């Protein structure tokens, strides 16, 4: 599996950021499960499989599940996510 | 799951 690195700038919606994330209660990391099709990370191009890897410019891809989702809800209006994409699928 | 949360 090769997978490609891309950043993401997404602003957050009424419901949010529009996706689940997914991964390591306690690297590898946390990891986007699937995104609301109507919501703002889809249309920030955020995708299922979309591995989590720095959020706001930190690395955090090796922190616990709570911490980076509490995050993702402290970020404010906007997130910006560097994450990792499979790239052969 | 491992842990799963909406965001």
């Amino acid at each position: 599996a090769p997978e490609g690195k891309m950043d993401l700038i997404i602003m957050r919606g009424d419901k949010g950021f529009g996706f689940r994330l997914s991964g390591a209660t306690h690297a590898q990391g946390q990891w986007v499960r699937n995104v609301d099709p109507d919501g703002q990370a889809a249309r920030a191009g955020l995708q299922a499989g979309d591995r989590l890897l720095e959020l706001n410019g930190v690395d955090v891809s090796f922190w616990s599940h709570r911490k980076v989702v509490d995050e993702i809800k402290r970020s404010g209006d906007v997130v910006a996510f560097r994450i990792a994409r499979r790239l052969s699928p | 799951p491992e842990s799963e949360s909406k965001v």
